[PDB]
């Protein structure tokens, strides 16, 4: 719904295992995968709350089932059936539909997060990097592990690299 | 005269009642009485039932 998952980011990463969303960096010191702890933690909190909040709204059944009627109480029996089966139907609906809708929403939720994360990095780099479009940015200045960790941590120092990036751009 | 079941023609109709606490039950009969011998003192609690299983 937001265009991140299966959109401008085609597929997922098998090598990233520590989180749902993350970064893939490649500098002169090497390549590597990292997982965004903050975004994945927020997603975990949200999904746990969703699942549990849904579950506790249906209190567990505490009674029993089973009634017996003789031949002269058929109008009774049908009524009983008409209740029991009826209730089951409602609950079946209330379960199935629920999951369906919830499932869609959950996926959209994840999509949003990825999009949001992407946007954050944009707001950090501005014209210091070039949007390739596959999901990343090519830096206009040399970046080591320190500045990459700053980008992941959200503490990017735009003014420090502004002069060098301007020349190369 | 009724059709035989379990090699018997005459039949016993079984009845029951629930005596409340602090109450009395009176039986009168000049004939045809299968009298009670053992009663049951019911103690009630939710979370029970009857199920059919193998």
């Amino acid at each position: 719904l937001f265009g991140a998952i299966a959109g401008f980011i085609e597929g997922g990463w098998t090598g990233m295992v520590d989180g749902w969303y993350g970064y893939h960096h490649q500098n002169e010191q090497g390549s590597g995968y990292a997982a965004d702890q903050k975004s994945t933690q927020n997603a975990i909190n949200g999904i746990t709350n969703k699942v549990n909040s849904v579950i506790e709204k249906m209190n567990t059944q505490f009674t029993a089932v089973g009634k017996e009627f003789n031949k002269l109480e058929r109008r009774m029996e049908n009524l009983n059936k008409k209740v029991d089966d009826g209730f089951i139907d409602i609950w079946t609906y209330n379960a199935e539909l629920l999951v369906l809708l919830e499932n869609e929403r959950t996926l959209d939720f994840h999509d949003s997060n990825v999009k949001n994360l992407y946007e954050k990095v944009k707001s950090q780099l501005k014209n210091n990097a070039k949007e390739i479009g596959n999901g990343c940015f090519e830096f206009y200045h040399k970046c080591n592990d320190e500045c990459m960790e700053s980008v992941k941590n959200g503490t990017y120092d735009y003014p420090k690299y502004s002069e060098e990036s301007k020349l190369n751009r | 005269k009724r059709p035989k079941v379990r090699d018997q023609e005459g039949r016993i109709n079984y009845y029951w009642t629930l005596l409340e606490p602090g109450d009395t039950i009176i039986f009168e009969a000049n004939g045809n009485l299968i009298a009670p011998r053992y009663a049951f003192a019911l103690s009630r609690g939710f979370g029970s039932g009857i199920i059919n299983s193998n």
